[PDB]
């Protein structure tokens, strides 16, 4: 499993090429749930804050 | 040519459909992002449905 702490845009797109090229699970923790349509069930985002 | 505006300019960008789903984030983001454009086209791939 993969741990991470994105902050912007491209940390998480590149997170998620990461977590897909190498056949790993990958999960990254950020602040506010970004947007993003990527089908990719590999990579997980977890929202610190959720919505009010 | 046909609008009366004078504070609005347009201008043309043609972006070319990379023939790979990894690399064409990468050239969506590079190009199409940067250049601050308004809205974007999205066109059929040559294959009959993909």
């Amino acid at each position: 499993a993969l741990l991470a702490f994105p902050q912007s845009q491209g940390e998480m797109m590149e997170l998620d090429l990461v977590s897909l090229v190498l056949h790993i699970p990958v999960i990254s923790i950020v602040r506010h749930e970004f947007p993003r349509e990527s089908q990719n069930p590999l990579h997980l985002q977890l929202s610190l804050e959720n919505s009010l | 040519k046909r609008h009366g505006s004078w504070k609005i300019q347009l201008n043309a960008t043609s972006v070319t459909h990379k023939p790979n789903a990894i690399q064409m984030a990468l050239s969506v983001c590079e190009d199409l992002i940067s250049s601050q454009v308004y809205a974007i086209l999205v066109s059929h791939p040559p294959t009959p449905n993909d």
